């Protein structure tokens, strides 16, 4: 399920913002 | 509406023109703990102690924040922070700088991040989720109307106050354009396809951005995502969206026409403006008046421990404020 490839995912924690 | 919006923009514009400046001083804080950290920054529970008032303070290293090139960037967040007024914001109290810092006293939110809550419970119901994008839709219609770009929603910088509504912070990425700006920012998951694909972009990447925060809250994931960010990148250029079976029909269609790639047909960026989101099907039942008022209840309100409770914030590493006996980038941050 989505979800269960969300929770597997390494981005569920803190999303820090992008730049250069 | 749009009277209150001139008035509005009249009360910004003086504080725009001629922004506060040093209006406090560390020493007039106890410091108590650590609420969020950040790559050139932390932000800290502190009590200001001749008020005994609790408050939220942004401490920014300076020599980091020029090593990350975001002076000027910074610069934009303090001075529109200290001009703007909108109950979904956090207040901007105080701020100044000593030789190592930039300071930043804004109103303690004690409900903690969305992201904690939307994680932990893991998704909101579409009357949950419909509450808190209401209020981003106002704050976006009133930030939009100043010419600001917020250009950085996310969970993680929504806060939720002691009445379960939402306060806005982190404007690190806000800035004052009328027309076209460039810098790619922001967060992989909620950039608009405009900013991937550096074309250069205006305030319609904030209602993109609205889309995929309503549909993370409504998930309980965003629409795009993957392990690196260029697999997000990949997917968010795409033009393809899949939906939960449980989204509702009108939220799939707000969604369809707020994560839309084309310019033209993005609810917020057409001639009718943020009324095509205001009038849409899924926010039927909202009363926008009542909800800037506050007069609606809340669907999940945080837990009152008391005053400067801390337990809806995760525990990080306290690290010392250390003050360099000489200035730091002096000129850099002149105007702070
Ligand atoms: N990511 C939100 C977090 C934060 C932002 C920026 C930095 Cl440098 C560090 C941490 C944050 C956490 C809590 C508050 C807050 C404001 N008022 N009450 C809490 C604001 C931002």
């Amino acid at each position: 399920t989505t979800y269960a490839d969300f929770i597997a995912s390494g981005r569920t924690g803190r999303r820090n913002a992008i730049h250069d | 509406v749009k009277e209150f919006l001139a008035k509005a923009k009249e009360d910004f514009l003086k504080k725009w023109e001629n922004p506060a400046q040093n209006t406090a001083h560390l020493d007039q804080f106890e410091r108590i703990k650590t609420l969020g950290t950040g790559s050139f920054g932390r932000v800290m529970l502190v009590k200001h102690m001749e008020t005994g008032n609790h408050y939220a303070m942004k401490i920014l290293d300076k020599q980091k924040v020029v090593k990350l090139k975001q002076i000027e960037h910074t610069l934009n967040e303090k001075r529109i922070l200290q001009a703007v007024n909108f109950p979904f914001l956090t207040k901007l109290e105080f701020s100044f700088k000593d030789n190592s810092n930039l300071y930043m006293v804004m109103e303690y939110a004690p409900g903690g991040e969305m992201f904690s809550h939307l994680r932990r419970i893991g998704r909101f119901s579409e009357p949950h989720a419909r509450f808190y994008a209401a209020q981003i839709v106002l704050t976006f219609e009133y930030l939009h109307s100043l010419d600001l770009i917020y250009r950085d929603l996310k969970p993680e910088n929504l806060m939720i106050d002691q009445q379960g509504y939402i306060k806005v912070t982190d404007f690190g990425f806000a800035k004052r354009v009328k027309g076209r700006t460039w810098t790619l920012c922001g967060t992989p998951e909620y950039l608009a396809p405009e900013i991937i694909l550096s074309k250069g972009y205006n305030k319609a990447v904030d209602w993109w951005a609205l889309g995929v925060l309503i549909y993370e809250m409504a998930a309980g994931y965003p629409p795009f995502f993957a392990d690196q960010p260029i697999q997000i990148y990949e997917k968010i250029v795409s033009g393809k969206v899949r939906f939960p079976s449980h989204f509702s029909s009108d939220l799939k269609d707000l969604l369809r026409n707020l994560l839309q790639v084309d310019l033209t047909k993005r609810f917020g960026n057409l001639k009718n403006g943020v009324n095509d989101i205001k009038n849409h099907k899924w926010f039927a039942t909202t009363d926008w008046i009542a909800i800037y008022q506050r007069k609606v209840e809340a669907p999940f309100i945080p837990k009152f421990k008391g005053p400067g409770d801390t337990s809806n914030f995760d525990d990080y590493e306290e690290e010392e404020i250390r003050v360099s006996i000489n200035e730091k980038c002096g000129k850099e941050f002149s105007e702070f």
